[PDB]
């Protein structure tokens, strides 16, 4: 199933979070293991992705079944063009200098939130100018590249 | 609110999340290329201790002398009776970037003081917090002396209130080694009843001359870098060995072993142990391995997540300890756990063998900018330890976007490691060639990290490594041409160059010459015989590389033995090493070339508590 390179490239990339070297890792870090390889699934996706893989509680994941889901997850990708347009459905005048107040506010509340650390990061790198408004554009061209 | 901005939230938070994971594999493997770089280099230093261990085996069983110094010079006055107001002028002095040079005679002072003074402190200093109801446990310091001004700043000043425990490496890793010393010295001089020291595996005149130390001691007083250096040779003897909490906790540098027992390093004659690399001088009394081996076990052994004791072939030396062992030696010694400082971590602190080895690291940025942040433990009455964090030099961290942020550290390793390499370059090359029977100039993804890992033995991820020590490479072949001309760009070389190396005795240690040329001696009148000097050369050449192959040094006597085989001839039969490193030097030359000030108030801390970490 996967290609000759991914089925040691994977392996390589999971032993950089192994505490033990036995090829388990804990459940938690599956979220980070998972994206640092092109996916992007979201926390709903990730419990339903163990909710089928877990029965036990054990907390404890080896190479195969890792393998196995990410074998299923690559099925699907996104291109980094429709990224755009979620930032421009955000301009309600189309001004494109969103500031951060109502940037922190929607995705801190609405969808998924996430946590206060992620946000603090994320509009501390955006927000170089003291003025309180993040350029979207330069945001998303500096980070993709 | 409509169900589009949910969407647009979810994908960016998608994306967001999925660039923050990517970051923090690439600080995980910063990180793993760093360790392993330390590692490889530590590893090679520690077989000179097999070489001696062999090579024992094998063969049958207040003078005034200081001058004036050159350039500008501190006017500063430190008297004999150290008080506190000598502390506050020492760190002010210290505390500039440029024109912190004492004068020689206050250096030596401070140093002959120190070294009559540690020599009635018994080998495991008892310390007591039923008074003091609080002690303080700081990790390496490796010449951050900002760091120690920094947890001086935030703890106050040492007294019979807010005691110490420094835990040993206090000098030769960073560029501002001495005034860690002697701030050091001078604090425990001044309280003698609330300072605590340990000696660590750093604190070996073996170790200073491989990692700089020696070269800041000589830039820093070249008119009488000798007798400085004498001194701290003469401070390093009577360092005690660990240290004994309330009876119940205990405090090593390095770690312990499965035959590690209290009641025989107590014993152990300290004065003896000058060096811990090389073997003790004994008055004619021939050594003793266990004690030795007890020695080298306290100081550079490794924790290890499974069971049982093997040998610590990770950093060359010391042995690896898993649970079992801990909870032996804990049942056996009647102690509750082990603190720890020998190696770092990224949050500089860890726990490990269920919550009975606490790691401590007191060095922040220890490898580059922005690599670790430092930490020390505060301990109450009851022996709970509670965690605070820093971090020096917040402006000019400051200064920077994230990119750039991790874009320095990033950049730091790929020279480190390119610098590493350099040296395999012909071999590397030659096992690129092998594995190309065509010539065409590509090979395989496998092949690149056979030859790698074949050649560096280093064991780093090397196929994450593959766009940036090879860039602009296809999913299935890798032209080694562009990887050469990285290890062949000047820069690395113009790096390399100031690099320290393997060897070089009688400029690193002279001693070490004389320890091997009087342990070869079979009989005590001092005469040697070329068949025992061939055995010693065979023996040195079987553990290091290419270092005399045999023929320049049995040339040399051939040149020498005018009268046969007989006594060391004091310098001029060291000539034969002199000149025999100066064409191997000569030789390796030819074939390349034939082709501001301190602020405590600048940093960021934190407070952990002990079960939230
Ligand atoms: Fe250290
Ligand atoms: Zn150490």
């Amino acid at each position: 199933q996967l290609t000759e390179e991914q089925i040691a490239e994977f392996k390589e990339a999971f032993s950089l979070f192994d505490k033990d070297g036995d090829g388990t890792i804990t459940t938690k870090e599956l979220g980070t293991v998972m994206r640092s390889l092109g996916q992007n699934p979201t926390e709903a996706e990730l419990q339903d992705m163990i909710n089928e893989v877990d029965a036990d509680g054990n907390g404890t994941i080896d190479f195969p079944e890792f393998l196995t889901m990410m074998a299923r997850k690559m099925k699907d990708t996104d291109s980094e063009e429709e990224i755009r347009e979620a930032f421009r459905v955000f301009d309600k005048d189309g001004n494109g200098f969103i500031s951060a107040a109502e940037l922190r506010h929607v995705m801190t509340n609405l969808g998924e939130k996430l946590t206060d650390e992620e946000v603090d990061e994320m509009i501390r790198e955006a927000d170089i100018d003291g003025d309180g408004q993040v350029n979207y554009e330069e945001f998303v061209t500096m980070m993709t590249s | 609110m409509d169900e589009n901005a949910i969407r647009a939230a979810i994908f960016i938070q998608k994306w967001y999340r999925r660039h923050q994971a990517r970051r923090e594999m690439q600080r995980r493997c910063n990180w793993q290329i760093f360790q392993n770089l330390e590692y490889a280099s530590e590893q090679d230093q520690a077989e000179l201790y097999k070489f001696f261990n062999d090579l024992i085996k094998h063969m049958p069983q207040d003078k005034d002398d200081l001058v004036e110094e050159f350039g500008d010079i501190v006017n500063a006055k430190i008297e004999l009776p150290i008080r506190k107001n000598h502390i506050d002028l020492l760190i002010d002095v210290f505390r500039k970037k440029r024109g912190n040079r004492l004068h020689p005679k206050y250096v030596a002072l401070i140093l002959r003081e120190a070294a009559k003074s540690l020599k009635q402190l018994p080998n495991i200093s008892p310390v007591s917090t039923a008074v003091s109801q609080q002690v303080t446990v700081c990790g390496d310091l490796h010449g951050k002396l900002d760091d120690l001004l920094v947890v001086l700043h935030k703890n106050g000043l040492p007294s019979s209130s807010n005691p110490y425990v420094f835990n040993g490496d206090f000098v030769d890793r960073g560029k501002r080694g001495l005034e860690v010393l002697l701030l050091l010295l001078s604090l425990y001089l001044a309280f003698p009843n609330a300072v605590f020291l340990n000696r660590g595996n750093h604190e070996d005149s073996v170790m200073n001359a491989r990692y700089g130390f020696i070269r800041e001691v000589e830039s820093k007083y070249p008119r009488n870098h000798k007798r400085i250096l004498a001194f701290i040779d003469e401070v390093y003897r009577w360092l005690p060995l660990g240290s004994v909490l309330n009876s119940r906790v205990l405090i090593v540098h390095g770690g312990f072993s499965d035959s590690t027992s209290l009641d025989l390093i107590k014993s152990i004659d300290r004065g003896k142990y000058v060096s811990i690399l090389r073997p003790p001088l004994t008055d004619g009394e021939p050594l003793d391995k266990t004690e030795w081996q007890q020695i080298f076990d306290i100081m550079w052994s490794d924790p290890q997540a499974t069971m049982g004791c093997v040998p610590n072939t990770l950093r060359g030396a010391g042995v690896w300890f898993g649970p079992d062992v801990t909870d032996n030696f804990l049942q056996r010694h009647r102690l509750s756990y082990v603190i720890r400082s020998h190696e770092c971590k990224p949050n500089g602190h860890e726990f490990m063998h269920d919550n009975k080895i606490i790691t401590i690291f007191s060095a922040s940025n220890y490898y580059a900018i922005g690599s670790n942040k430092g930490a020390y433990i505060r301990l109450n009455n009851q022996l709970m330890p509670h965690f605070v964090q820093y971090i020096s030099a917040a402006s000019q961290t400051k200064r920077l976007s994230f990119k750039q942020r991790m874009g320095i550290v990033e950049s730091s390793a790929l020279k480190e490691l390119a610098v590493r390499m350099r040296d395999h370059r012909d071999e590397l090359e030659d096992e690129f060639r092998k594995y190309d029977p065509k010539d065409s100039g590509y090979i395989s993804i496998s092949h690149w990290c056979k030859v790698m890992e074949n050649v560096t033995k280093l064991g780093l991820p090397w196929r994450l490594l593959r766009d940036k020590l090879a860039p602009g490479t296809d999913s299935q072949k890798v032209n080694y041409n562009r990887t050469l001309d990285l290890l062949d760009t000047d820069v690395i070389l113009e790096a390399e160059a100031d690099g320290m190396s393997v060897m070089d005795a009688l400029y690193a240690n002279k001693a070490s010459l004389v320890a091997i040329f009087n342990i070869i001696d079979a009989d005590n009148s001092g005469e040697i015989t070329l068949d025992e000097f061939e055995t010693a050369i065979d023996l040195l050449v079987a553990h290091m590389p290419g270092a005399y192959s045999k023929a320049e040094m049995l040339e040399k006597c051939r040149m020498m033995d005018l009268n046969g085989d007989g006594k060391v001839d004091l310098n001029e039969f060291l000539e034969a090493f002199r000149l025999s490193d100066l064409h191997r030097k000569e030789q390796q030359d030819e074939n390349i070339r034939r082709r501001h000030d301190i602020d405590p108030t600048d940093c960021e801390s934190k407070v952990i508590d002990p079960k939230k970490s």
